[PDB]
Formats: structure tokens, C-alpha cells, sequence
RNA sequence: UUGCCGUUGCUAUGGC
RNA sequence: GGCCCAUUCGGGUCUUGUAAUUGGAAUGAGUACAAUGUAAAUACCUUAACGAGGAACAAUUGGAGGGCAAGUCUGGUGCCAG
């Protein structure tokens, strides 16, 4: 009863915890009883994840956000304050969701890919990103699929990523869902197929969706960090 | 298992009676368990025969049956060839079990001491008291067949009888 | 070709189920375990220790000082010694006698301290296996094997017993039987800093020890013929050899799961790779043990092989062959019995009936790139270990020991880069076994201490 | 069921005496002789054809 | 007499807690004797006998070791505050009972 | 010993059914409560009473 | 420097 | 004296029998301390104490053949046949 990004082990239950709602989507996010529960296993059931949830020592995305089922979806920084542990979770290049370790100054931002800007109402601009961030006042020059940076103490923009050919992307959907090498090709079609593409370790070529790809830096400096192995 | 085909024939009545006697056995079923294997492992064998050299099925699947069936322990190292198989019958195989080899061994002194050893749990091969006497022990659990150390006959505390009689007499 | 298409078949057999190096290369399940290691405790015991003291080449070999202080008990047996982080050291004879010695006085011989003799006072009053439980030994005493710590020795041999003696008095302070009728004890080894005892039983038995709780921990089995040697470093692994079965097995022990090497020389293949263009044969038995390292040990066998075995191969990585010479032919004088030199040459068939002499003892120093083998050539002999790890080499040889070395290991002196250290070995004029052993030639029944330096 | 045969297989092996001559192990101690008789007519061989 | 072994300690700074695998050894005895060995636990590592605990006891075939699982506190309050009260009733002080109706 | 409870009920329940036809009714009453016996046993009890169709008999 | 015994050193060896 | 073959006469073979006495060991079904397990309880696992001579702590089912009475019945060319 599960879906494939949760790197869950079928020897577990018959019940699969249904996310509740917030920022992200069900399909693209796993709630913090399957992280901190059977992921990296700081619980060892419900009960005691709950009682660490009223403890509340968990601070995603700089809020305590005291929830069971709390959908972390891409990207928001799990923080814990015993033992200072920040973690971004990204995904790994079979589809799970690769929690990696991060330190306190990366931990200090996000990034979203933004979806839309509007002149909504009395002459603001604005815009929406993955979970939701709307943030007052960005540049006209912010295009769909770019990439804001978020202050993660206020929620203000402080940095802004261009979406052009030569961007460092990330592929989160459809059968290229977590892919990182951004450079064979550019295609923008006029209404599906339309992408820029991804190299490989022999440099092979993908399709994806715009929606389905947000940019995550440069060629070669990308300011988040990624594991390795 | 399965019955014979002709179940009742006085040549089966006589290797039955030679079977049970010579290995202890309770009554038929021993033998036609034991033999109903033999016949699915030499039936394979002969099927193994019958397809040609370098089939991927015979290379494969006959290494594999000669080693299990010598790491079972009823195929001696040397003979690594497929006919032996076939030349493999009941007697080879339930000579590999626990009540024959505690005999051989010289723990008991008959076969039927060695079933009444082993179901009085006096027998443990390697860390495991064994009880039941048809067991197939295998070619590394072959020199490990001993007196459990929890038995008067390996070094424990001696039972009821005869501590019951040391009081008695101590009366 | 059949072994040619099980190669190819074989290999298209991997290849799909590889079926069924890139910029980003980042598994979940991996990074998530690394967390938990992260998480944990205990980065202490589990060091998979390599070999991190490489000074093979480096320290002096051919002008040891070279001690033989000769004692007086018939044939001892093992030698076990001492360091806290003064040095004792223990021998142990055939005359059921233990005997503790200071040792820390560098630059000269030993010192006796106290005897501790058991004798015929020490036969129980039962002949019953499981009250054995009394305070001395009746039975030959094979080995001993002094703590980590140095509160205890711990000793036993033929008389199925282990007696654990305090050190301070030489003190039987309790009495462990084996609580069986063949279970005399070979081998003992604790494993490094600790209080953990392990015991090689005759009974294809390896028994475990707790000796400050006076427990036993875990009986493991499976060895074939008698486990005549053990082995163990500070990891809870344990590596112990039976005798005649020619394997060497090593035993995670809380797993109690084990891997098996055997041996595997033949000398028709040897021959003939000699044919391409020699005396050398097949094995006997794989008598003696020391874990190099946590990934590698060497092995010495009954036809004078010394072979260096790692953790991920079944059949050795390096052979030596020859490693104390051949045994003196029988003489014409002793072989025969005829009138002429003819016939009494004849019957000695060339070359056929020589025979090697056999490695009684090994010793690797842990981790280090140095052991010392030792039989009754006369000479132990010194062999370093190459730094690429697949390969050993004669250095020298240390020539002033008379008789079969029932036991050698080393005592440690010096800072980081400049080190000494004095090698004792047990020399006696007969196996620590049995007898078996003719034409003594010179030998003592001594302890044979070098001072090796640099 | 164990019993019975081990007493049903005892009584067949000292009827298999009677039919057969049985090799019982070879010469016990010194030879006594036959202790049973010696035929000279008789001949207990199987002639071929 | 008992013989103790802790293995792959690791340690929960969210609940306070240092959390093992417990292979208990007890050649010719019975079992483990769950509250002799909280006190073997409790001596074996500091004092907090209130805040040590074992609850997964399985003895293997033929007897001598049992692996279970120990979880070990320290703060007794809060051992009370994170234990379930299951186990705080086998153990320790809780006792409070369901109403029994219907 | 619950386990000799549940041998002795088949043994009851075999030498009944050699007495009477084999697959009569032995029904099991559990210990008395108050008085009398467990309402529920006593409920399907009168539930076997009322359906057992009566067969004549001669005399 | 030892179970005896010999050379001993004023410490090393060799016969049981 | 037992056993085996054979239509017959007979032949072949050999330590084989006995409600004969007797001896100390073994333990398992059962009865049961517990502890473990588990929300709790059952069960599995581990386990001290007791537990065999008709070891009565009393397994069946089916077949083949006799032999006996101051006995009974039938036939009829005594004492027989059935």
C-alpha cells in the first residue's frame, strides 16, 4: 500500500501512513513518522514518535510544525536540535528520497522553483513556489521554472537563478525522476516533450517535462550541497 | 512418499525384512520415504544422462547434483561422475542416518541401543541434541556424533535411577 | 570445451543479473546506514586493523644478544608473557610445573620467581568427569596463557581442566573442567585488551572463556581432527587450525559462523610447473596459527610449509616450502643392518625417505611486518612480510637455540621509531605433544631469549 | 512394530543357516575340525548346463 | 552464573536514550532472569536501575543464549516520561487498570 | 492445564460416542457463577434442546 | 642461569 | 533339539531353546517449580522436583490351523463317518 520514493521495507505493517495535507503534494513527499520512525530510525514506533513530536524537537524549514503525518516533500531541511542535525533530502537516482546530511549555514536556505507570477490584487507582484511561498516583490525578469532562494529566518528572496540553456537542473518526475547532468541538449517543443536534457556518465540523452525539472545552480557550483558515493 | 508398484512381492517382502533388520527400522514407511527421494534424485539422473555433453542443463545441474549428493555424504569425493548416480540405491542413503552412524560409531551397540539413545536424547551431533533416529547427518557432521554433555553417558549428573538407588543404599 | 563454456556461461549469468561513473553517484539506503554509523558507539574492538607497523627491513637482525638460559624440567611446554600499557613472563613444562619469571630486566637473562607444581596429590578421588574440580594438575600441562590485564594466568592440558591462577602468589583461585572424557585442552589465547579466554579442545571443540566472571561464554564447534593451535587479536573474530584435516578455519563467535581455507598442494601440478624447465610434495597437517592482522594470518604446516592466508581467499595467497631444511637421512650405521655400504645405500632409496622438518611454532607480532617460525633446525628463523601484503621473506636467522621450539613470542621495548624487542622461545628436546622425536642433537631444555634491536 | 521385526529378521537369519552355508568370520581359534560331519558323497557344487 | 554481552550501541538523543542488542548467556540455567539482569545491566553500565530496560527476549534451541533487546536511560522521570506503560506496569511502578464493562 | 482439559474432553467425547450413536451431542459446561451456570452455555444449550426432532418409539 | 651430575667463569657450555 | 526343501520315499543343515531365574543402568509419556513470551493470557522455546517392571504407565486389526468332555445332534453293513 506504499509508493517506491519512501525506501520503505515491506516487512513492516498492513496500514501505509497516508500523508495529511500541507505544502506539498501526497505523490511527492513523505511525512515524518516514515522519516524519523523506519528511515533513519530514531523511533521505534508511533507512540515514541509522537512523543518526540510533542517534545518538539524537530524544526523543518525553521518552524517546530508538530504533526505526525507532516508531508516533507523536496528539499525542506529537516532540522533536530540534539546532536544539530540538519538534513536535505533530495533525490537519489532511482527514485528514493536521499536524505544527505547538511551543516548549519546551507541549512539556513532553500531554494523553490517558482510557478507562476501574478498581478493578483492592488498592483503586487508575486510568487508561488513547491510549498507554497508567497513572497512579496520579486524582479519582472522572474520567468516560469526559475529558482528563488528563501531567507528561511523571514521568507524573503534573496537569491534568484535564471532558468536559460546552461543551467544546472533537477529532474523530480516521469521516468527521469532524480537525474543530475543538465547539458546534451535543449528543446522546447509548444506543449509536452519540452525540456533541457541530461547527460549520463557516458553522456546519454533524456526527455522530461518543464513542470517535471527545476534548476539548482551552475555548471560545476551549485551552493547546495549533494552527497556522494 | 508413494507405495511400490507391485507393493506385495516376495522378493520386496525379503529386501523389506533385510532393510528393517539390518537398519532398525519401525516398519515400511522408512524404507518407501527414503526410496521415493532416491527415485525423483536418479530419475533426474537419468534425465540428466539422456541430454548430450556441454548441454548448459547437464554441466550445471550434474556438478551441482554430485556435489550436494557428496556433501549429503552418499557419494564418496572421487567418483565426480554422473552414473554413480545412478548406480546409488536405498541402502546408501539410509546408512546416513543417525541410528546407523551411532552404531558404526561404537556409541551403541546395536542398532536398536542407538535408537533408544537417540530418542532418550543421549546423542548430539555438533551443538544440538538430535532425538529423532532418522536424521541423513552429512559428511561434516559426521565426526561430531557424540554423547550429549547434558547425559550420564557423557559426563553429566547421573539420572533417576541411579541416584535413586545411591539414596537407597545410602539408606 | 566444457570448462570453457561454464567460464562464458557463468559470466552471461552475472552479466544479467547486473541486468536485473556518473557525476551524481548517491545511494539512499547506503548514505541512510552511514547515518546510523554515524549514530553509534563502540569504534573500540572493531578496528579491522591493518598492518600500520612496517619495519620489517628497518630494525638489526644478525647481532641479537642471544641468552639460552637452560632450566631444569624436562620438556616445556608453552611460554606466556606480559606488558600493561614490570613484565612477567610464564613457562610451563611436561613435569607439571608452571613457572613465573620477571623478565623486565632488558639486557640480561630472565628471572624465577615461583614455582607452582602440581603431581599425583591432584588424581581425583572419583575418576567422574564433571567432579573435576580440583586445585592442581595430574596431567600434562600444555599451555598457558597469561591476561591481558595481568591479574591471572590461566593453564591447562591433558588433564581436561582449565585452572585459572592469580598472578600476584601463583594461586589457584578456581577450577573450570571440560566436563568430558576426551577434552583436553591444545590452545589458549585471550583476545587483545580483555578478559576473554579462548580454549581449543580436542573434542573438534573451541570453548570460551569469561575469566574475571568466571563463565564460559559459548562452545563452537566444527573443526575435523584436533584444534592444535588458536589465534586472536582484539576483535571478537578467533582463528584456530585443526590438525589433520588441513584447514584453517576463523569463527565470528557471536555470530558462531565461521569461513574455512584449506589447504591444497599437489605435487603432481608442482612438478610438472617445475617439468617446464626439486624435492617438494603434498601437505601433512596444518599444525600452528598467528593472526596477522584483522585481514590476513600465516599458517605453518606439517611439511615445513609456511603459507600467509588473506580474509577473501579460500586457497592461500603465498607458499614457502622449505622453511627449516630437510631432516639428516638415517645413517648406513642405523638403517640396515647388512655387512656392506652397497647394500646399506641401497636401502636408503635415493632421496625418497627424506623428510622435512616440520614448524612447531609461529609467530606473528600483531600487526606488524615481521614473524618468527621456529622447529628443531636449530635455527629459528626471522621472515618479514612485504608491504604490498602478498608475499613473506626470509631476513635472518637467529641460531643459538638447541632443540624443538615448543613456543616463540616476542617483548616489546622502545618509543615509535626505535625499537627493541627480546624474543622468547620454549625450547625443549621433544614435542609439546607427544614424543615422536629422535636424534637429539645438543639440544636443552631451555628458554631461548634474544635481545634484537634497532 | 520395532521388535517384531528385529525378532521376525533374527529368526530369517537363522533360517538363511539352514538353506545356505553362511560365512561367519573365518577360523575362530585352533582348528578343531568340522565339528559337524564330513560327506564324502555328497557334492553340494552347481554343475554348469 | 550469568554472563552478559551489549552489542551495536547506538545512542537516541531525541528520547534520551542509549539503545543495544543484549546476548544473554546462561550455560545450565533455564532463562534469563529479566530482573537479575536489569541489575547486571544496571551494574554493567551506571546506576539508574529504574531507567534500564529489556523487552525482546527469544532463547534459542537447546538454551544457553537469548538475544533481547536493552534500552538503557538516564533520567528515571523521564525513562517514566518515554517507556509505554505496558512495560512500566511489568517492571517498574505504574499501575493503573481499564475499566472493565461491555 | 488447559491442555489436559482438552484431552480429557476428547476421550469423554469418544467413549460417549460408543454408548450412544456416533456424533451425539456432549456439550461442556464451564464452572458455576453465582448460583448457577454461565447464561450463555445454558442459551445454546436450550438451543440444542429445541431443535432435536423426536423419532417414536415401540412400547 | 636448574633436576642432577662434568667442564666450571672468578661467565658460557654438554651428557643423561 | 531347532530349522529348510520336497507329490512320494526321504533328503539338507546347525548353538538352539525356555510364561526358567536374575542384575543394575537409561529415559519418555504423565505430574509439575518456575522464568521467558505476551496489553494480558494460551501456545512454542528454556527448565529445577517426582515419574517403570505384569516396565499394569495394560496398541489394535485381520488371517491360518488345531486340540479337549462320563457333553449334544445326524446318518448306518458293530468300535465308524459327519
Amino acid at each position: 500500500a506504499a509508493p517506491h520514493h519512501w525506501l520503505l521495507d515491506k516487512l513492516s505493517g498492513c496500514y501505509a501512513p497516508r500523508p495529511s495535507a500541507g505544502p506539498h503534494k501526497l505523490r511527492e513527499s513523505l511525512p515524518l513518522i516514515v522519516f524519523l520512525r523506519n528511515r533513519l530510525k530514531y523511533a521505534l514506533n508511533g507512540r515514541e514518535v509522537k512523543a518526540i513530536l510533542m517534545q518538539r524537537h524537530v524544526k523543518v524549514d525553521g518552524k517546530v510544525r508538530t504533526d505526525t503525518t507532516y508531508p516533507a516533500g523536496f528539499m525542506d531541511v529537516i532540522t533536530l536540535d540534539a546532536t544539530n542535525e540538519n538534513f536535505r533530502l533530495v533525490y537519489d537516482v532511482k527514485g528514493r528520497f536521499a536524505v544527505h546530511r547538511i551543516t548549519d549555514e546551507e541549512a539556513s536556505y532553500k531554494l523553490g522553483k517558482v510557478k507562476k507570477v501574478q498581478l493578483g490584487k492592488k498592483g503586487v507582484p508575486y510568487v508561488v513556489t513547491h510549498d507554497g511561498r508567497t513572497i512579496r516583490y520579486p524582479d519582472p525578469n522572474i520567468k516560469v521554472n526559475d529558482t528563488v532562494k528563501i531567507d528561511l529566518a523571514s521568507g524573503k528572496i534573496t537569491d534568484f537563478i535564471k532558468f536559460d540553456a546552461g543551467k544546472l537542473v533537477y529532474v523530480t518526475g516521469g521516468r527521469n525522476l532524480g537525474r543530475i547532468g543538465t547539458i546534451v541538449h535543449k528543446e522546447r517543443h509548444d506543449g509536452g516533450f519540452d525540456l533541457v536534457h541530461i547527460k549520463d556518465s557516458l553522456d546519454n540523452t533524456f526527455v522530461t517535462r518543464l513542470n517535471n525539472v527545476f534548476v539548482i545552480g551552475e555548471q560545476g557550483k551549485p551552493y547546495i550541497s549533494l552527497p556522494k558515493g | 512418499y508413494s507405495t511400490p508398484k507391485r507393493p506385495y512381492e516376495s522378493s520386496r517382502l525379503d529386501a523389506e525384512l533385510k532393510l528393517a533388520g539390518e537398519f532398525g527400522l519401525k516398519n515400511k514407511k522408512e524404507i518407501y520415504r527414503i526410496s521415493f527421494q532416491l527415485s525423483k534424485i536418479r530419475r533426474a539422473a537419468r534425465d540428466l544422462l539422456t541430454r548430450d555433453e556441454k548441454d548448459p542443463k547437464r554441466l550445471f545441474e550434474g556438478n551441482a547434483l554430485i556435489r550436494r549428493l557428496v556433501r549429503v555424504g552418499v557419494l564418496s569425493e572421487d567418483k565426480k561422475k554422473l552414473d554413480y548416480v545412478l548406480a546409488l540405491k536405498v541402502e546408501d542413503f539410509l546408512e546416513r542416518r543417525l541410528q546407523t552412524q551411532v552404531y558404526k560409531l561404537g556409541l551403541a551397540k546395536s542398532v536398536h541401543h542407538a535408537r533408544v539413545l537417540i530418542t532418550q536424547r543421549h546423542i548430539a551431533v555438533g551443538k544440538q541434541i538430535v532425538n529423532i533416529p532418522s536424521f541423513m547427518v552429512r559428511l561434516d557432521s559426521e565426526k561430531h556424533i557424540d554423547f550429549a554433555p547434558t547425559s550420564p553417558f557423557g559426563g553429566a549428573r547421573p539420572g533417576r535411577v541411579a541416584r535413586r538407588n545411591a539414596a537407597r543404599k545410602a539408606e | 570445451n566444457p570448462a570453457d563454456k561454464r567460464r562464458r556461461l557463468a559470466k552471461q549469468y552475472l552479466e544479467n543479473l547486473k541486468s536485473e561513473d556518473e557525476y551524481n553517484n548517491f545511494d539512499a539506503g547506503d548514505l541512510d546506514k552511514d547515518i546510523i554509523a554515524s549514530r553509534l558507539k563502540e569504534d573500540v574492538a572493531e578496528q579491522q586493523g591493518r598492518v600500520f607497523r612496517y619495519f620489517g627491513d628497518k630494525l638489526l637482525i644478525s647481532e641479537a644478544k642471544q641468552s639460552f638460559t637452560r632450566v631444569g624440567e624436562n620438556n616445556l611446554t608453552c611460554i606466556s608473557c606480559f606488558q600493561p600499557v614490570r613484565l612477567f613472563a610464564y613457562t610451563v613444562s611436561k613435569d607439571l610445573q608452571l613457572t613465573k619469571y620477571d623478565i623486565t630486566d632488558f639486557s640480561k637473562r630472565p628471572k624465577k620467581l615461583k614455582y607452582a607444581k602440581g603431581g599425583a596429590k591432584y588424581i581425583p578421588t572419583s575418576k567422574h568427569e564433571y567432579e573435576n574440580t580440583t586445585e592442581g594438575h595430574y596431567d600434562e600441562i600444555l599451555t598457558v596463557a597469561a591476561s591481558p590485564d595481568g591479574k591471572y594466568v590461566v593453564t591447562g592440558g591433558r588433564d581436561r581442566k582449565l585452572i585459572v591462577w592469580s598472578t600476584e602468589s601463583l594461586s589457584p583461585v578456581k577450577v573450570i573442567p571440560t566436563k568430558d572424557r576426551r577434552g583436553e585442552v591444545l590452545s589458549l589465547a585471550f583476545r587483545k585488551n580483555s578478559d576473554q579466554l579462548y580454549a581449543s579442545c580436542a573434542d573438534f571443540k573451541i570453548r570460551t572463556y569469561s575469566i574475571n566472571q568466571f563463565s564460559q561464554l559459548e562452545i563452537l564447534y566444527g573443526h575435523h581432527d584436533i584444534v592444535e593451535d588458536i589465534s586472536a587479536l582484539a576483535m571478537e573474530r578467533c582463528v584456530t587450525v585443526g590438525a589433520r584435516d588441513r584447514t584453517a578455519m576463523l569463527w565470528k563467535i557471536p555470530d558462531e559462523t565461521r569461513l574455512t581455507f584449506r589447504g591444497g598442494d599437489e605435487p603432481q601440478k608442482l612438478l610438472r610447473r617445475w617439468m617446464k624447465e626439486p624435492l617438494f610434495f603434498c601437505e601433512g597437517s596444518i599444525d600452528v596459527v598467528s593472526m596477522v592482522d584483522d585481514f590476513h594470518f600465516i599458517t605453518g604446516s606439517d611439511n615445513g610449509n609456511i603459507c600467509l592466508w588473506s580474509l577473501a581467499k579460500k586457497k592461500p595467497i603465498f607458499t614457502e616450502r622449505i622453511a627449516h631444511g630437510i631432516l639428516p637421512e638415517p645413517s648406513f650405521n642405523d638403517i640396515s643392518g647388512e655387512t656392506d655400504e652397497e647394500l646399506r645405500k641401497r636401502q636408503l632409496q635415493g632421496k625418497k625417505l627424506l623428510q622435512p622438518f616440520w614448524i612447531t611454532s609461529l609467530y606473528a607480532i600483531p600487526y606488524s611486518n615481521v614473524f618468527i617460525s621456529g622447529s628443531w633446525s636449530g635455527s629459528l628463523k626471522v621472515w618479514k612480510i612485504s608491504d604490498n601484503l602478498r608475499s613473506f621473506e626470509l631476513l635472518g636467522e637467529l641460531s643459538g637455540a638447541k632443540g624443538v621450539v615448543t613456543k616463540i613470542q616476542v617483548v616489546e621495548s622502545g618509543k615509535h621509531g626505535k625499537e627493541k624487542f627480546r624474543i622468547l622461545a620454549s625450547i625443549a628436546k621433544e614435542h609439546r605433544l607427544g614424543r615422536w622425536i629422535a636424534n637429539v642433537s645438543g639440544a636443552r631444555n631451555g628458554i631461548y631469549s634474544a635481545v634484537i634491536d634497532q | 512394530s520395532r521388535v517384531k521385526k528385529r525378532k521376525k529378521y533374527q529368526k530369517a537369519q537363522k533360517k538363511l543357516k539352514s538353506v545356505r552355508a553362511v560365512y561367519s568370520g573365518g577360523q575362530s581359534g585352533v582348528y578343531e575340525g568340522e565339528k559337524t560331519g564330513i560327506k564324502k558323497g555328497l557334492t553340494r557344487s552347481v554343475k554348469f548346463k | 552464573a550469568v554472563t552478559i554481552r551489549t552489542r551495536k550501541v547506538i545512542s537516541n538523543p531525541l528520547l534520551a536514550r542509549k539503545q543495544f542488542v543484549v546476548d544473554v548467556l546462561h550455560p545450565n540455567r533455564a532463562n534469563v532472569s529479566k530482573d537479575e539482569l536489569r541489575e547486571k545491566l544496571a551494574e554493567v553500565y551506571k546506576a539508574e536501575k529504574d531507567a534500564v530496560s529489556v523487552f525482546g527476549f527469544r532463547t534459542q534451541f537447546g538454551g544457553g543464549k537469548s538475544v533481547g533487546f536493552g534500552l538503557v536511560y538516564n533520567s528515571v522521570a523521564e525513562a517514566k516520561k518515554f517507556e509505554p506503560t505496558y512495560r512500566l506496569v511489568r517492571y517498574g511502578l505504574a499501575e493503573k487498570v481499564e475499566k472493565a464493562s461491555r | 492445564s488447559q491442555s489436559t482439559l482438552r484431552a480429557s474432553k476428547k476421550r469423554l467425547k469418544h467413549r460417549f460416542w460408543t454408548e450412544v450413536y456416533q456424533g451425539a451431542k456432549l456439550f461442556y459446561l464451564s464452572g458455576v457463577i453465582n448460583g448457577r451456570y454461565p447464561d450463555r452455555e445454558i442459551l445454546n444449550l436450550s438451543r440444542f434442546i429445541s431443535v432435536m426432532k423426536f423419532r417414536p418409539l415401540k412400547w
